[PDB]
C-alpha cells in the first residue's frame, strides 16, 4: 500500500527544512535532490521552494535549506546548476544579505553561509558567469562576513 | 534574442 504516486517537491522540502528536525535529516535532504530532476518543471520549482526557505526569519529553518542547496549543487546536474546560476535565484540570496532588504534582521549565521556557499561556487564552478558576477557585486558593495 | 533570466538586484 506503498503510494506510487511521487512524493511533491514541496511535501519533501517541508520535511527537509522543518524547524522541528533535531538534527539534519538527510534522508529527505537526499531525496530532495534525487527528485527535482524527475520533470521539466522540477529544478525551477526547487529553486523557487528553496529561495523562499532560505528568506526564513527562523533560523534554523534558513540554515537547514542552505544545507539543501549545497547538497543539491554537489549530486545534481546541470538544470539544477542553470537555475541555480541565474539572477532569478541569485536575487534572492542577495536580497537576505543586503542591508536594502532583509539583511539587517538576518541572523549572522544565515548570511555567513550564504557568502562561504557562493564563494565555493566561484572556485568550484568558474564557468558560471552570473554566480562570479553576484559574488563580485557583493564584495564591492561591502557585504562581508560578521 | 531574449533572456530567460532577469537583471541583477544591486545590495
Amino acid at each position: 500500500e506503498p503510494a506510487m504516486e511521487p512524493e511533491t517537491l514541496e511535501a519533501r522540502i517541508n520535511r527537509a527544512t522543518n524547524p522541528l528536525n533535531k538534527e539534519l535529516d538527510w534522508a529527505s535532504i537526499n531525496g530532495f535532490c534525487e527528485q527535482l530532476n524527475e520533470d521539466f518543471e522540477g529544478p525551477p520549482l526547487a529553486t523557487r521552494l528553496l529561495a523562499h526557505k532560505i528568506q526564513s526569519p527562523q533560523e534554523w529553518e534558513a540554515i537547514q535549506a542552505l544545507t539543501v542547496l549545497e547538497t543539491c549543487m554537489k549530486s545534481c546536474g546541470k538544470r539544477f546548476h542553470d537555475e541555480v546560476g541565474k539572477f532569478r535565484f541569485l536575487n534572492e540570496l542577495i536580497k537576505v544579505v543586503s542591508p536594502k532588504y532583509l539583511g539587517s534582521r538576518t541572523s549572522e549565521k544565515v548570511k555567513n553561509k550564504i557568502l562561504e556557499l557562493l564563494y565555493s561556487w566561484t572556485v568550484g564552478l568558474p564557468e558560471e558567469v552570473k554566480i562570479a558576477e553576484a559574488y563580485q557585486m557583493l564584495k564591492k558593495q561591502g557585504i562581508v562576513k560578521s | 534574442g531574449f533572456s530567460d533570466d532577469v537583471p541583477m538586484v544591486i545590495a
